[PDB]
């Protein structure tokens, strides 16, 4: 296939994405969920890991690590310690609200994904670290887990396979940094959500000291559909090394902000004008698109005309795919006010552990707050660039990178607008 | 640790007393500020024996190599878990 | 907004806090979710339970969570001051949380923040004199396609106009509890002018299942 997009409704993983069907167990089993789960479990860990490696599933959390390669880090003998699958249901990214829709509307798909994935990785239980702000979704998920226990689908002799597997839900308490997998581990362990250093990776030392795989809600929930439909079905969508389907959250300055499941390498312009009704005021009213939530660099209108919405074509467009959360910004936007608000978010959501983020993200927020007013000089733009290059790569987790990249995208694509802002400040205040 | 690299020869501290006029530290010891620097211990011993100085040597106290592990802060069953970070 | 504690007469280690016995059974069920020997992993739920029984956290809820989990009290103080939900001051009975990040600021959450301010007569951080409404300004609540939106105590009120949040505040003052949903026409997250996808009926069990399973 050469052009991508226009996904059919029969080829959807997240049926009942919109809350239009029964999310409970009798509705979920009537939509293909929990069907032949025992036959998936009995074929061993190696078969399930091979079906995930065949499918080409990458990490839907946003970094895009190969999911089968990541989950095969647990295919190793027991050293006395138990093993844990941990579902990352935090979703603190601005723009991103897809995991809320999975937990709220397809919860049994997440529970079956916990069972199948923890069977693949030999795990003992599933700790679903859900966001603390998602209370109704957490009780929603707990109702589904009660329905899964009472049907014998999980717990003692899960689905009649002789495999014991629990599913726990831990609520967060209001920290974006607790979506980072090691800080999420530290938050489950009852401490401040500060990220660990790597190595040890969580497959070696994870939650409680155990072998542990943290994986996103989407990359876990699509795994029983990969096991039932086959890995080649999932690899038959999107470009090569960009396989599958993907949830997209188009918000901001579009006519109909919405969540949509779409084929992987869909064009951005087609996605916006097909599922969201296009940019408000027309496509010529488009100023910028933050393609994948707040951490990715923005791209202007001259990149959004031709770009594909997968990992590799956005890396080649000097941005990232991230969480596939499309924030659309029209010509009426003070883009410096939006990016400075985004940097303000990253200094409010920063755990204070290491030096470059703790100091430099606040220092970038002060510089961006002066750039909104134009209370600066153009030699501070390049300086700000250097500050971002001192935060990027030198921090413990990638929130320093995710704070550096909006600054770098704004400078790289809108340096003249910053310079005219500052020179008009200078000529109206002197 | 750059000040712990070379051997040093000092002398026994003699009396310091108070100046009656100003309150300064008066001394009568000519060798009170004499600190000599040597690459090895035996050069220092040879320079002391060459000058007729009764010496005493303290051996170099080197720090022993510790076993450092970051994941040991997050153990399953050991007491070396950190309670915070 | 501070991160050191000073003993007021209403916030001290002699302030009366204690769990109800049904909350003690809830704490037992919480601590049974974690391995034997990692009871400190129950700091974040139980302390949040102390915020649900009491409304806020004095420094007797923190010391009680420290005592019943056999953890040092500083390890509960760190959790209480790290995570933004734990109210270390008493808030109003309805805790209005306006999201003002970029996907909601682009869809005019400023007008709704102004509407709540000019309605309640307060500003951000202040509590109304009847102690019913506390207005603060929070980061991304994770409902970005339903922007603009607020959170009140469990609930997301989404796709709001200033009239809609005025009406929600009017019926919160009247005692009723509103419906946590988008105040526009749509239901959860669909496109607002009809479904662009998932119009066909879902297939059901057995569809597309590979051979050898
Ligand atoms: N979904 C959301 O709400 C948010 C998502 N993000 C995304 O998070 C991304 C950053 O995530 P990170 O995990 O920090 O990036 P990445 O460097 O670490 O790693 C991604 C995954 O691969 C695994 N991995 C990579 N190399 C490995 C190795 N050698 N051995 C074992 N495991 C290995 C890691 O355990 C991790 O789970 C950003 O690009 C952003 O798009 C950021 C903020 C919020
Ligand atoms: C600051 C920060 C916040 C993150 N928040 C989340 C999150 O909320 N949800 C998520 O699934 N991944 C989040 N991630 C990505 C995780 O580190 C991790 O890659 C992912 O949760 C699990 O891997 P996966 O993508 O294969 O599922 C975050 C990363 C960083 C650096
Ligand atoms: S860079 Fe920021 S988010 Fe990461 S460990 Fe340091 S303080 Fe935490
Ligand atoms: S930006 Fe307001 S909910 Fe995500």
């Amino acid at each position: 296939k050469t052009s991508f997009g226009s996904l059919k409704d029969e080829d959807r993983i997240f049926t009942n994405l919109y809350g239009r069907h029964d999310w409970r167990l009798k509705g979920a089993q009537s939509r293909g969920d929990w069907y032949k789960t025992k036959e998936i479990l009995l074929k061993g860990p190696d078969w399930i890991l091979g079906e995930v490696k065949t499918s080409g599933l990458r990490g839907r959390g946003g970094a895009g690590f190969p999911t089968g390669l990541k989950w095969s880090f647990m295919n190793k003998p027991s050293d006395g310690r138990p093993k844990y699958l941990v579902v990352n249901a935090d979703e603190g990214e601005p723009g991103t609200c897809k995991d809320r829709e999975i937990i709220r509307h397809d919860p049994h798909k997440l529970v079956e994904g916990c069972l199948v994935g923890g069977r693949a990785m030999g795990a003992r239980a599933a700790y679903i670290y859900i966001r603390g702000e998602f209370y109704n979704e957490a009780s929603n998920l707990q109702v589904a887990i009660r329905e899964a226990y009472e049907a014998g689908l999980i717990g003692k002799n899960a689905c009649g396979s002789g495999y014991d597997f629990d599913v726990f839900v831990v609520r967060g308490a209001g920290a974006y940094i607790c979506g980072e997998e090691t800080a999420l581990i530290e938050s489950i362990e009852g401490k401040q959500g500060k990220p660990r250093l790597k190595p040890p990776f969580p497959a070696d030392v994870g939650v409680f000291g155990c072998p542990t795989t943290v994986a996103n809600v989407e990359t876990v929930a699509v795994s029983p559909t990969i096991c039932r439909r086959g890995g080649a079905w999932f690899a038959s969508f999107g470009r090569e090394r960009n396989s599958g389907t993907k949830l997209f959250n188009i918000s901001g300055h579009v006519n109909n902000p919405c969540t949509v499941e779409e084929e992987m390498s869909v064009p951005l312009k087609e996605l916006i004008e097909k599922h969201a009704g296009g940019v408000t005021g027309g496509w010529d009213n488009l100023l910028a698109v933050i393609p994948g939530g707040s951490s990715t660099p923005l791209i202007p209108k001259s990149v959004c005309e031709t770009v594909l919405m997968d990992f590799d074509a956005l890396i080649q467009a000097q941005t990232g795919l991230g969480t596939a959360a499309v924030i659309v910004m029209d010509r009426s936007t003070d883009i410096v006010k939006a990016i400075a608000r985004l940097i303000e978010f990253y200094k409010h959501e920063s755990c204070g552990q290491c030096t470059p983020c703790r100091e430099g993200v606040d220092w970038m927020n002060k510089v961006m707050a002066r750039f909104v007013r134009g209370d600066a000089r153009p030699a501070e733009i390049d300086s700000l660039w250097e500050i971002s290059k001192q935060i990027e790569g030198h921090t413990i987790c990638a929130l320093g990178d995710g704070a550096a990249w909006p600054v770098q995208g704004l400078i790289r694509h809108f340096r003249p607008e910053l310079e005219e802002r500052m020179q008009r400040f200078a000529q109206q205040h002197q | 640790v750059n000040n712990t690299k070379k051997w040093k020869m000092e002398f026994d501290t003699r009396e310091r007393w108070e100046n009656p006029l100003m309150g300064w530290a008066s001394t009568a010891d000519p060798l009170s500020n004499l600190v000599l620097t040597f690459s090895t211990k035996e050069d220092a011993i040879a320079f002391a024996e060459k000058n007729g100085w009764s010496y005493d040597v303290e051996e170099r106290k080197v720090p022993k190599p510790k076993s450092k592990s970051y994941g040991a802060n997050f153990s399953w069953n050991k007491r070396t878990r950190v309670s915070t970070k | 907004a501070l991160f050191v504690h000073r003993d007021t007469p209403k916030n001290n280690p002699e302030t009366p806090f204690d769990f109800t016995p049904e909350n003690y059974k809830r704490i037992e069920a919480i601590v049974k979710n974690y391995p034997e020997g990692h009871k400190a992993a129950a700091v974040l739920p139980v302390l949040d339970l102390a915020q649900r029984q009491n409304g806020w956290l004095p420094i007797s809820a923190m010391n009680k969570v420290a005592e019943i989990l056999q953890v040092p009290p500083m390890r509960v103080y760190e959790v209480a001051t790290f995570y933004t939900m734990y109210n270390r001051k008493p808030v109003g009975k309805y805790h209005i949380q306006v999201c003002t990040t970029t996907p909601c600021m682009l869809r005019n959450s400023d007008s709704i923040l102004e509407a709540i301010q000019k309605k309640l007569g307060i500003k951000v951080g202040e509590t109304t004199p009847d102690k019913l409404f506390t207005l603060i300004e929070v980061e991304c609540l994770g409902a970005c396609v339903n922007a603009p939106m607020v959170q009140i105590n469990d609930n997301y009120y989404e796709d709001l106009t200033p009239k809609d949040i005025e009406e929600i505040i009017d019926e919160l003052k009247a005692g009723k509890i509103p419906k946590p949903g988008p105040r526009s026409g749509r239901f959860s997250c669909e496109p607002a002018g009809g479904l662009t996808s998932l119009t066909e009926p879902p297939k059901g069990p057995g569809f597309g299942v590979q051979a050898g399973l």
